[PDB]
Formats: structure tokens, C-alpha cells, sequence
């Protein structure tokens, strides 16, 4: 997961100042399932 | 000058500006990612934005 | 010369909104639709001859404060992202033409829909709007009126002034200018100038604003009590008959008994009153007023972040990291002061001192009582109206009414020549 | 809705490209800043000096949400 | 409801007028569940 940029980059993978903080309260979330019943659909 | 009034019907054509650089009189605006370094040679006149991307 | 054109607005005193309503804006807009009302405070103050009251005025300050709250309050129309003048109502009023030229009430749809919601302490440049950008006249003109209003919004106390001493300033034109002021008082050559000054924006180094850089240093050594008489600054003073008074007046002389000496260089300050009592001394709001006027083209030096607080804080065209610090001084104390110099130079006895002291104590208390009296009414109305909450007078606390830094303020001052 | 509010980079009525859009942050909004809540629920410190003042982001809340969690307090 | 007591300024547990009465169109409800999946959070 190396990366290398030319001339100005806006975001360094591998530099500093980033942060890793998992956390309760932040979590991780995605669009896993929705309410699609063929009757509340209608 | 055929060259020039094509370009000129080319130009005064239908559409809109699709770049979000725009013109102000106050000074001239480079964005953050441009390959120009007019800037760093002048004192006056060129500003650098840097949330324009 | 000035390169940034930024400006602060009123904080709220506790409140939800802006201090003022509808009341208050038609007393002020009574007579003229222009929000900017230099002339017409000039006017009402009357030459600061006398005391100026009102049922809704009760002082000059109060009119000071409520044009610097309207001003905040209205401004905030055409500063929104969107640019637009005329489509949104503040106290069922709007603007008149792009180039911000007068307030009139709102037409029907204007009124139906729900008012702007203003904010405290908002920081503004100038540049931003494209009609300022565009015409340079307009907007040094009005930015003399924007550079009053940030001056006495800056900190909760009185408005600041600034104070400059510099051998080269003086030159012929203005020896010759300058002459022509023989007899007149501190009141009337800060309307002159004032006018002047609205007619045409001063340029860097113009010989009016040496004239009024002058003028501003002479007056305050005067006050001090370092510059009298007997010790006169190239033969120029001013005289005050009866310091203590409730309206001071001060009038330009001459006299040919003594020239102080004057170390060559430049040195400058900025000096502010802490105690409340300054609602009622034109003299020290004139002062302000012909600073603001000066800040339009000068740049004046820049103002230490440690001295204001941290909404004020670098501000790009006023604050600043390593700056001149303010000098705030208490007017009961700085009288004793004035004594005290004057009595060590040995041109005052102690009966006169004794006088002073004892008419300046009256003053005091009858200007504690009258302000006291005037806060308990604003209270009272706020706590009956809770749609309409407004303030007629710059809040204050009961700290304010003990001397603070009065001496070496006065130090300062004299240390100046 | 939902996702996250974006505003104009600069000029406004110039928006015809993506490059012209930002996300928009409680500076922008002030009366989402912690400062200015409603502390009727007493959480927020009424001392100054212990009132945070930073940049935040902001997110879009959906009506499904808006119902649920306001249906939530009809448990207390 | 309430077992014993003896104040009798509002309502009187232990005294006359009351009626317990169930039926199956008043039953009985309370906040069990609600719809909280991630997906339709958003």
C-alpha cells in the first residue's frame, strides 16, 4: 500500500499527522440491509 | 484572420463555463494544483487559493 | 498607507440579538433615511456645550452606541454569501439601491416573510462586496464611519485614541493652517475637519491629516497637564477654565513665555477611558471620531492581542500578534493627576486643587447616579418586553468605577515629549 | 435526505462543476457550534473555560431517524 | 395498585369509586422495540 506523487499531493498515505483512532462512538458503517417487504413497498 | 474568426464564433457560441475559476477584479487567483509559479516570482498581483482543487 | 479594509460588528450584552428595535431605529432614522449618521449626531450633540439628553438618548454615548448597533445589525444583508440587497428584512426595514444609500420599510411580501437573524461578533472585509470593490470613492468614504464603529467595538470599554509625537511632521502649509484655529475650541475644529474629511478621503501623508495628528497630541498632552502656559509646544495649548466640570470646554491659545524641548524621533500610543462617566465628555468621543476618520487611508500601528479579548483577536488590519499595548485611564482620577502636575511645576496652589478636586467630585456622583438610574430602566423594560429586548446604553459593569491603570497611563503620556 | 451538506467554494451562482463544492462545517453555521446549544438538559459546562471551541462537521438526518428517536422518548 | 397508604388528597387507593376492569380493546402496552437498523438510520 506504497504510494508516490509528482510535483504536489493533497493527501500522503505514508506521511505524518494522520490519525488512527478506533472509537465506540464513531464505529463503521456501511448500507448492509433495507426494509424492501412487497407489502410496505407496495 | 479566418483562424481568428473561427476562433472568436467559437468562443461567442452557445454553452456555459464548465471550471470553477471565474474573474475578479481584485487579483489574479491561482488554484493550488496549477503547474504555475508566477506567484513565487512576483510581489504583487497573483494570490493562491488553496481550497480552489 | 491602509491595504486592508476589515471591520468588526456590536457583541451582544447578554441578550438574543442585536440591542435594538423599532422604537429606537425610527427615533434615529427620524429625521434622515441614511444610516450613516456622522452629520446628524454631530448635530444633535450640539458643540457639546452643554448636557444633550433625550427620553430614548439619554446621553451622546447612548447615541453613539445605538448607531454603532444599527450599523451592525443592518449590514449583515448584503455581506451574506449570496451578495443580494433587497430580498430579506431586518425590524421591518431594507435597503435602497445596490450602493447602500438609505433604509425604508419593507414592502407587503418583504413583511409577510420572517426577518434575518443577526450574530455578535462578526468580522467583515470590505473587498468582498462587489459594489465597494468596485467604486474606490464609495468605499473610502464610508469606511472613515466603519473604522469608528470597529474602534469603539474593539473592547468593552470606551472608544480608543491615538496619540503621535514627531518634530517632522510640521511644515510650512501646516504652520500656516494651523494659525487659523487662533480661538476656536476642540468641538468646533473637529467638526471643520470632519466635514472636511467626508468631503474628500486624505491621502498618506496630506498636510490635514499632519494638521489633525497634531491637533489629537496637543490636546491630550493638554489634558495630561504636561503642555500649559508657561510650558507651550512650539507656543501652542489649550485652555480649560473650569476642569472638573460637567461639560469641558477647551479652547486653542497661543503664548510666547516658554518652548518646551523636544527630543527628536516619533513615538506614538493608544489611550482609552475604563470608568463609565465617558458617556458624558464629547471631548473624548470627538478624539475617537477624528482617529476613526485618520484610520481611512494610514494604517495606524497594530493593537497587541493580550490587551483585547479573544474575539478581537487577529483581526488582520487591527490586531496583531506583537502590538502596542492600550492605556486605559479613570477621568475622577486623571483630574488629580492633572493637579498634581500642575501644582509640582509650580503654577497652581493647593486652595485651587482643593476647588478642582471638590467640583469633579460632584460631577461623579451626580454622573454614577444619573447612569445607575438609567441601567436600572433598561433592566426593568427588558424583563417586561421579551420580544423586543434592546439596551440604550453601552453595559458596564460595577468593577469599572475604580481607578485602573490612571497612572501609569499618565506616565505614558508625559514620557511622550 | 441524506449524506452531507455541501456549500460553494467562493463565488456563488457559479456552481457548474464538482471541483466548485465543499463540505460544510459548524463555522459556517454558528448556531450548530456547541456554544450557542440549548443546555435546558444542564450537559454542556456553564464555565467558559471549559467550553471547547473547534471546527466540527456536519451531517444530514433522515425522517426515519427523526421519528425513531424522537418515539424514544416516550419510553421516559 | 399501590398496596397500602393513607393520604387521600387526590386519589384514594384504598377507597371506593375505582373499577378494574380488563378487556381485550384496552389490553396493555409499553415501548418494546423499535426500528433502529443501520440501513434505514442512515
Amino acid at each position: 500500500m506504497g504510494n508516490a506523487s509528482s510535483i504536489v499531493q493533497t493527501i500522503n498515505v505514508t506521511g505524518d499527522g494522520n490519525v488512527f483512532k478506533p472509537s465506540a462512538e464513531t464505529s463503521s458503517t456501511a448500507v448492509p440491509s433495507l426494509s424492501l417487504s412487497p407489502g410496505m413497498l407496495n | 484572420n479566418r483562424w481568428l474568426s473561427s476562433f472568436v464564433s467559437q468562443i461567442m457560441s452557445d454553452g456555459v463555463n464548465e471550471t470553477p475559476l471565474w474573474p475578479q477584479e481584485r487579483y489574479v487567483q491561482i488554484a493550488y494544483d496549477s503547474p504555475s509559479v508566477v506567484d513565487g516570482a512576483t510581489q504583487y498581483g497573483y494570490v493562491r487559493k488553496n481550497q480552489l482543487r | 498607507a491602509r491595504a486592508a479594509f476589515l471591520f468588526k460588528t456590536v457583541g451582544f450584552g447578554g441578550l438574543q440579538n442585536v440591542p435594538i428595535n423599532d422604537e429606537l431605529s425610527s427615533h434615529l432614522l427620524r429625521a434622515g433615511n441614511s444610516p450613516w449618521q456622522l452629520t446628524q449626531f454631530l448635530d444633535w450633540i450640539s458643540l457639546g456645550r452643554g448636557l444633550a439628553t433625550s427620553a430614548l438618548v439619554p446621553t451622546a454615548g447612548s447615541r453613539y452606541y445605538q448607531m454603532s448597533c444599527l450599523l451592525s445589525g443592518t449590514l449583515q444583508i448584503p455581506f451574506r454569501p449570496n451578495h443580494r440587497w433587497g430580498d430579506i428584512r431586518f425590524l421591518r426595514l431594507v435597503w435602497s439601491a445596490p450602493t447602500l444609500d438609505g433604509l425604508v420599510v419593507a414592502p407587503p411580501q418583504v413583511l409577510a416573510q420572517p426577518a434575518l437573524q443577526a450574530q455578535a461578533d462578526r468580522v467583515y472585509d470590505c473587498d468582498d462586496y462587489p459594489f465597494l470593490a468596485r467604486d474606490p470613492r464609495f468605499k473610502h468614504r464610508v469606511y472613515q464611519q466603519l473604522s469608528a464603529v470597529t474602534l469603539l467595538n474593539l473592547t468593552g470599554f470606551g472608544p480608543i485614541s491615538y496619540v503621535r509625537v514627531d518634530e517632522d511632521m510640521w511644515s510650512g502649509d501646516v504652520n500656516q493652517l494651523l494659525m487659523n484655529y487662533f480661538g476656536h475650541t476642540f468641538a468646533e475644529i473637529a467638526y471643520t475637519l470632519c466635514q472636511a474629511s467626508a468631503n474628500r478621503p486624505w491621502e498618506y501623508d496630506g498636510t490635514y491629516a499632519r494638521m489633525t495628528q497634531i491637533v489629537l497630541s496637543l490636546f491630550w498632552l493638554s489634558y495630561v497637564g504636561v503642555i500649559h502656559q508657561q510650558n507651550t509646544y512650539r507656543t501652542f495649548y489649550f485652555q480649560c477654565n473650569r476642569r472638573g466640570d460637567a461639560a469641558e470646554v477647551w479652547i486653542l491659545s497661543c503664548s510666547l513665555n516658554h518652548s518646551a524641548q523636544i527630543r527628536p524621533g516619533n513615538r506614538s500610543l493608544f489611550v482609552m477611558p475604563t470608568s463609565p462617566d465617558w458617556n458624558m465628555d464629547v471631548n473624548l468621543i470627538l478624539s475617537s471620531t477624528l482617529t476613526g476618520c485618520l484610520c481611512s487611508g494610514s494604517q495606524l500601528p497594530l493593537i497587541d492581542n493580550n490587551s483585547v479579548p479573544a474575539v478581537s483577536r487577529n483581526i488582520h488590519g487591527w490586531t496583531g500578534r506583537a502590538g502596542n499595548q492600550l492605556h486605559g485611564f479613570q477621568v475622577r482620577r486623571m483630574v488629580t493627576e492633572f493637579c498634581d502636575r500642575l501644582r509640582r511645576d509650580g503654577v497652581m496652589t493647593q486652595a485651587q486643587q482643593n476647588q478642582v478636586e471638590a467640583l469633579a467630585d460632584q460631577t461623579q456622583q451626580f454622573k454614577r447616579d444619573k447612569l445607575e438610574t438609567w441601567a436600572r430602566e433598561d433592566d426593568q423594560y427588558n424583563q417586561a418586553h421579551p420580544n423586543s429586548t434592546m439596551f440604550r446604553t453601552k453595559p458596564f459593569t460595577n468593577a469599572q468605577w475604580g481607578r485602573g491603570n490612571t497612572g501609569a497611563t499618565s506616565a505614558a503620556i508625559a514620557a511622550l515629549i | 435526505p441524506g449524506g452531507v451538506p455541501w456549500i460553494a467554494v467562493g463565488d456563488e451562482t457559479s456552481v457548474t462543476s464538482p471541483g466548485a463544492l465543499r463540505r460544510m462545517t459548524s463555522k459556517d453555521i454558528p448556531e450548530t457550534a456547541i456554544i450557542n446549544t440549548d443546555n435546558s438538559s444542564g450537559a454542556v459546562p456553564s464555565e467558559s473555560a471549559l467550553v471547547p471551541y473547534i471546527d466540527e462537521p456536519l451531517v444530514v438526518v433522515t425522517e426515519h431517524a427523526i421519528t425513531n428517536f424522537t418515539k424514544a422518548e416516550m419510553a421516559l
